[PDB]
Order: structure tokens, then sequence, then C-alpha cells
């Protein structure tokens, strides 16, 4: 349920930063789906995540394919959608999408970048993969048109954050 | 795989 030595941010506000894109789909339906993708985590907790357009955010999001930046290299078509860092300093709770996968919000045809998101950016803050089968964090992609956040998921993310205030 | 990663 989490990382080793349970990193966590010590504060509330969580900046990110899109650093660049995929051709897949349209940046605006791109900044939505990770606005979408935080807000999963932010309606039930006292989180909230804002966009920055320059400067080094604490969430630095970007594609890439196979090396790109990291030393944890992308592998081409599926296996690796997305990867994050645990919270923390420098590199900690960056997010990298691999350009490799097609990126859309629906099934069959390509991986929904809203759902990776989401479960990526759960790693961003701290969770680690679930065995709860009904859980965002458990660890093997499905397309959901109806997603909701799991009690599991809510009980991680509440344990290191807290509850909503409303 | 290893989608989760630390440091
Ligand atoms: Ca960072
Ligand atoms: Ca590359
Ligand atoms: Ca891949
Ligand atoms: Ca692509
Ligand atoms: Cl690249
Ligand atoms: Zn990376
Ligand atoms: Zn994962």
């Amino acid at each position: 349920n989490f990382f080793p030595r349970k990193p966590k941010w010590d504060k509330n506000q969580i900046t990110y930063r899109i650093i660049g894109y995929t051709p897949d789909l349209a940046p605006e339906t791109v900044d939505d789906a990770f606005a979408r993708a935080f807000q999963v985590w932010s309606d039930v907790t006292p989180l909230r995540f804002s966009r920055i357009y320059d400067g080094e955010a604490d969430i630095m999001i970007n594609f890439g394919r196979w090396e790109h930046g990291d030393g944890y290299p992308f592998d081409g078509k599926d296996g690796l959608l997305a990867h994050a860092f645990a919270p923390g300093t420098g590199v900690g709770g960056d997010s990298h999408f691999d350009d490799d996968e097609l990126w859309t919000l629906g099934k069959g045809v390509g991986y929904s970048l809203f759902l990776v998101a989401a479960h990526a950016f759960g790693h961003a803050m701290g969770l680690e993969h679930s065995q709860d089968p009904g859980a965002l964090m458990a660890p093997i992609y499905t397309y959901t048109k109806n997603f909701r956040l799991s009690q599991d998921d809510i009980k991680g993310i509440q344990e290191l954050y807290g509850a909503s205030p409303d | 795989x290893e989608d989760a990663l630390e440091x």
C-alpha cells in the first residue's frame, strides 16, 4: 500500500507542469485528462493540484519513448504505459507517459490517458499497488466507462493526507 | 511492471 519508509508530500498544494504532449490527442483534451486524474485524489483529500506554465513543478509531466531522460526507459508498445516517482525532491512525483502507446479516452484501440494518469498520480502521491481487484491502484490496466475510486484507494490516500474538508 | 519508482 505505501513505498518503503512511506514517503509523502509535506504540504497540501502540489504544483504540476505539462512539459510536452502527444500528437494523439488535442492539447486541451490532454490538459483536461490530467486535471480529471488529479481530481479523483483531490475530491477525497485536502490536496489541491495547481498547474504552472514555467519553472520546476512538484510533478513534472512529459511524454517520451524508450530512454527519455531518467534511466528508466520505456519499452515500445504496451507493457510500461506510464511511470511515476514516489514523493520527494528532484524527480520525486514526476510522471511520464510512453508515447509508443496510442493515447485515447476510450476502449480497445489505445490506452485511456485519464485512467493511466489517475493510477500513475496515485504513485506520485505515495501509493503502492493494491491487491484489491476493484482498486484503481491494482496493477493491471482496464478501461472503465463509469470509473469510481474504490474504498481501498480512498483509505490509502486519506491515511497519508486526510479526508476532504467538504 | 516497474511503474512506481524511487529518488
Ligand atoms: Ca518532482
Ligand atoms: Ca527516447
Ligand atoms: Ca510501453
Ligand atoms: Ca502515442
Ligand atoms: Cl523520448
Ligand atoms: Zn521517466
Ligand atoms: Zn502501478
